[PDB]
RNA sequence: GGCCAGCAUCAGUUUUGGUGGCAGGAUAAAUCCAUAGGAAUGUAGCUUGCCUCGGUAAGUAUUAUAGCCUGUGGGAAUACUGCCAGCUGGGACUGAGGACUGCGACGUAAGUCAAGGAUGCUGGCAUAAUGGUUAUAUGCCGCCCGUCUUGAAA
RNA sequence: AAGCUCGUAUCAGUUUUAUGAGUGUAAGAAGUCCUUGUUUGAACGUGGACAUUUGAAUGAAGAGCUUUUAGUGGGCCAUUUUUGGUAAGCAGAACUGGCGAUGCGGGAUGAACCGAACGUAGAGUUAAGGUGCCGGAAUACACGCUCAUCAGACACCACAAAAGGUGUUAGUUCAUCUAGACAGCCGGACGGUGGCCAUGGAAGUCGGAAUCCGCUAAGGAGUGUGUAACAACUCACCGGCCGAAUGAACUAGCCCUGAAAAUGGAUGGCGCUCAAGCGUGUUACCUAUACUCUACCGUCAGGGUUGAUGCCCUGACGAGUAGGCAGG
RNA sequence: GCAGUCAAGCGUUAUAGCGACAUUGCUUUUUGAUUCGAUGUCGGCUCUUCCUAUCAUACCGAAGCAGAAUUCGGUAAGCGUUGGAUUGUUCACCCACUAAUAGGGAACGGCUGGGUUUAGACCGUCGUGAGACAGGUUAGUUUUACCCUACUGAU
């Protein structure tokens, strides 16, 4: 659905004579909290020995962006499973969000790479603070000084079946 | 890719005058004016100065800035036509049958008229292209000179030339008789 | 093609000096 | 997908990097404490035989080329990069195919050398002709007419296509001889030439043209100060 | 009083609008304001090169004759999610039951009520008008029965 | 179907706890306490006594014992375990589902596919599947990919070698780069040397073996064209001009090839190309004998009652071949 | 086909195990010399159409293709693709003509000879016999159309 960043933090049950065990923290993308933890048990059990029947939720937080009215440029730093194994992939994305920004990433893997949310796993979401440590150049074509360009050939939508009038695609 | 903006430039020597409306371009100079119908391909014609013109694709992709530099190509070949011209010269041979090259008139289309190519009978007629001069070379055997504004023309004529000379159902390797273009250039010979 | 590669090195580094002390003493 | 592909050969050599280019710097830097007198010297479509030629006559000093940018930044570009003092203005004195020369020997005897070198070379495009050819009606011998046809071995009928294309001169093939109906003037004395005239008279092997080294200027080492040379800068 | 309707006030079920009051989160994040730093997709200014009478090409200059980013501090609003035994408009189907009993509500009070299932007011027709039957038309659905074989259009 | 009893009675295709195995057993009147009799211990007992905090959860109004008789029996398909395998199909065991006896919505059409089981109706909402037109329902919105000289809208098996393609998009890992990236043009491309043997001839380039040294910026005892032999050109390599990115090897998506017969025909048809195709996201909408509310029919059950196998009140149910019972 | 070799890959940190393209040996050895068990369905005549996996005709590409002739290949089904001999067998083979005598499907998931040919008969093999067959030979009645549709013509 429509992204939003949670922070969960867990841990292991407290048992005799091995009190206060160690927080655990994650950031998730997911559409609500129970997806959210979900994700984090299975991301807990695939990294530590840790099973969702011996550990507990301590806490989960959304967490907003900072600046939401602010045009940024994001790499994304992704894996994927398959048959041969785990695959690094790093992608640009302008957007004004880290959710906006993940939500275009999983629609680009689902449109080119042919894959599902489930099967994708979101390392890391990093601001490019610099604008010379951008390197797509589908991203590099919108940094230009004075960006200007038309929309040529204009498709206005009709509410009527029948128009008595030739239709114009000017702009 | 999809890229932003894609340019071509054209440069416009003094004497050549270039109007475009809609993709309909009209290249005028000292020897004549030239036309080209560039509807087939979206691209957008813009002017800096008398000297400069800009050709633009907005948000195109592979084939369509290949379409760009093809109509920046052409337009120059159009330029270079009408301050230049173009003449290609071709050369026909023969080991026994001396070929006979004329020019006839067939209710006034101008035809090139070949005879004796390999000692036959049948009378081959190639049609002279509106446009383009057919000349009899000087002091060079056996030469035919083509010269014209529109290097398309010349050169389609030349090819026609030469393909109404196919050799059939002989071993080419030994049979070298037929008419060649021999040379491509420009009728100007100022340097 | 990670812009900041060597602040991830750096960070691991720094995980993999404290951890080996951290089950020392 | 839709490429150039790049075409495979399987040869003896392969290429240099930037090692050779480190090495050439690291000489270079020795040479400049090694030596007292540097020399700048232009070296413009030299013969490797009159290049070798010169440096065995140059027995004891030391004749460094390459590239001229690598040259350039061994001597030190700008006065705050510079290996020794004054040395920018010999770098930036250098152009084209600049050959250094390393010496102690006397400049005079530099200066008389390269006043009294000179050897024969094949025309160059875009450069005066030295005289006019014109090759002769009749069959093309190999010298086109400079020896007598008697003595002049034929042309050889493989490089009809080469002289009828690339050349542009109109011939024929009888009797496996190249053969041309009317004299044809290639070069009038006194005219620039082109690549295509330039080529015909390397063909034919005329080689009236000459080869003077030029020399820009010297740096010495105990003055630290750089002399314009002016020879053969015309 | 038999037939067909219209409106009003209710009851049961349901559908579709408008509007109000609250609660939580980083006691939303933001925008905004104040303050301190910073850079470029470098704003004013300065320099030189030489350009259509100064518009530019490249060096400098961190707010200047534009602005932007980050940290910290301050006061709000709004979004999102949820709650109301808050209010109110439009539409559809249904009216089983047949003296009273019960549980309640508003009422000092006698009484009244939307509280153990629809009543009130009005019009036209009074007969082929509603309705039934019959012949057909239209839309969609529908293979020929019985028996015997897994199983049968096969 | 008949009797007898009992009915906090009897239990359960389930879980929990304890204990086994790599699903089995057990969880109280078929108990427990004291008292010391039977052959200082096991195992059998004398007499008295403790209950509705009588020994986990959840559900259940019918359970147990005697008698008593109609129809039937070697079927198909699928899933999960396991043993042997074949060109490939598969074959033998254990268990569990679907169908025969069964209509309804959808998959165009259908023995085993998806949804859902059926009294007569009304209203509402849905399932699965869909919403360009046939055809009820957005030619909806949004982000990408694809052009097929018979694309695709498919079962996820095979053709299929994860093979071929100078189609296109996105990635991964290595390298080159203002002491100059990919292309292009021009110049150099040398000397011993025509290296040795062989040949009529063979000089880098018909052959057989060495394949070195010098000078270099660099140059093979030569990558090819060429000659009878040479000559000449070329490239391997270097340099000059140009001035900013580029090359190689893999991975993935979509596209093309990846073999086809024979009356004329099929994504169901029309047709569709920023789709009406493919992947995905957010909403709205359409409609089943399903769900919810109401009425009515029948059956069963529980209560009331001085035409009583009648009447009144309440609740839940309704598929069906052989066969059984009942009322007409 | 079997047995082996190599290694582009796949696999691994245990040079275990798979493995494309290639390749070796046997079948099969050097001087162009000199028929061996189809166990159950076959062939014709007349006449139509279809496929292309093209024999000929049309147009092309390549090859030591001089010419002539021929070989390999591409597009292509518009148009043709024959007359006879042979049954002590023909699941074919010869002679000739010809531009050429290409392959196949709509059956093999109307007349007519082989064939499911029942009653007569003889020979052979087996059986004690009734009889059966490893078999061989000969003789032996199935007979619509005026119905619907399709097709050809006609009101
Ligand atoms: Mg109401
Ligand atoms: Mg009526
Ligand atoms: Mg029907
Ligand atoms: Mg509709
Ligand atoms: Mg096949
Ligand atoms: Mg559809
Ligand atoms: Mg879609
Ligand atoms: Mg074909
Ligand atoms: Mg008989």
């Amino acid at each position: 659905a429509h992204f939003k960043e949670y922070q969960v933090i867990g841990r292991r049950l407290p048992t005799e004579s091995v009190p206060e065990p160690k927080l655990f923290r994650m950031r998730i993308f997911a559409s609500n909290e129970v997806i959210a933890k979900s994700r984090y048990w299975y991301f807990l059990q695939k990294l530590h020995k840790v099973k969702k029947a011996s550990g507990e939720i301590v806490s989960i937080n959304q967490i907003n962006e900072a600046h939401p009215t602010k045009v940024k440029n994001f790499g994304v730093w992704v894996r994927y499973d398959s048959r041969s194994g785990t695959h690094n992939m790093y992608k640009e994305i302008r957007d004004v969000s880290r959710v906006a920004a993940v939500e275009t990433l999983y629609q680009d893997m689902a449109a080119r790479h042919r894959a599902r949310f489930r099967s994708i796993h979101i390392l890391k979401v990093a601001e490019i603070e610099k604008t010379a440590d951008v390197k797509r150049q589908y991203v590099k074509q919108f940094l230009t000084k004075d960006l200007k360009f038309p929309l040529p050939h204009r498709v206005q939508k009709s509410t009527k079946t029948f128009s008595y009038k030739r239709p114009s695609t000017f702009y | 890719m999809k890229y932003i903006q894609t340019e071509q430039q054209i440069e416009v020597p003094e004497g050549v005058t270039v109007s475009i409306k809609s993709r309909i371009v009209k290249v005028v100079g000292p020897r004549g004016t030239l036309t080209k119908n560039l509807k087939h391909i979206d691209v957008t014609f813009t002017k800096v100065n008398n000297q400069l013109i800009k050709v633009a694709v907005h948000n195109g992709g592979r084939k369509h800035v290949a379409a760009l530099r093809t109509v920046k190509s052409l337009v120059d070949n159009m330029i270079t036509g009408v301050t230049k011209g173009y003449k290609y010269k071709m050369r026909y041979v023969y080991a026994h049958f001396p070929i006979n090259v004329n020019i006839v008139e067939k209710d006034g289309a101008k035809f090139i008229e070949v005879r004796n190519f390999l000692g036959d009978k049948k009378i081959r007629n190639v049609p002279v292209r509106d446009g383009v001069t057919i000349e009899f070379s000087t002091n060079v055997k056996d030469e035919i000179v083509l010269s014209g504004n529109s290097v398309e023309d010349v050169s389609q004529n030349a090819a026609d030339l030469q393909q109404i000379c196919r050799v059939r159902n002989k071993d080419i390797r030994k049979f070298l008789d037929g008419i060649y273009v021999s040379h491509k250039g420009f009728i100007t010979e100022d340097l | 093609n990670f812009p900041y590669k060597a602040k991830i090195l750096e960070e691991i580094e720094a995980k993999k000096m404290k951890d080996l002390e951290e089950r020392e003493l | 997908r839709s490429k150039r592909s790049k075409l495979v050969t399987l040869a003896q050599t392969d290429k240099k990097g930037r090692e050779n280019k480190e090495r050439i710097f690291d000489e270079v830097r020795e040479a400049l404490d090694t030596y007292r007198y540097v020399w700048v010297l232009h070296l413009d479509d030299v013969r490797t035989p009159v290049l070798q030629e010169i440096r065995t006559s140059w027995a004891g000093s030391k004749l460094i080329m390459g590239k001229r940018k690598v040259l350039q930044k061994a001597l030190g570009e700008k006065r705050e990069e510079e290996y020794k003092e004054n040395l920018y203005q010999l770098s930036k004195l250098c152009s084209g195919v600049t050959g250094l020369l390393f010496t102690d020997e006397d400049v005079n005897t530099v200066k008389e050398y390269f006043k009294s070198y000179v050897r024969s070379d094949y025309s160059r495009p875009n450069t005066k002709a030295p005289l006019t050819f014109t090759i002769p009606e009749g069959i093309v011998y190999s010298r086109g007419g400079q020896i007598p046809a008697e003595e002049d071995v034929p042309m050889i009928h493989s490089l009809e296509p080469t002289m009828r294309n690339k050349f542009e001169i109109p011939t024929k093939i009888k009797a496996g001889k190249i053969t041309i109906d009317s004299p044809y003037l290639v070069c009038t004395e006194g005219e620039k030439l082109d690549v295509r005239q330039a080529l015909i008279l390397k063909q034919f092997g005329i080689a009236a043209s000459e080869f003077k080294v030029k020399v820009s200027a010297y740096y010495d080492n105990d003055s630290s100060t750089v002399e314009s040379t002016n020879i053969n800068m015309e």
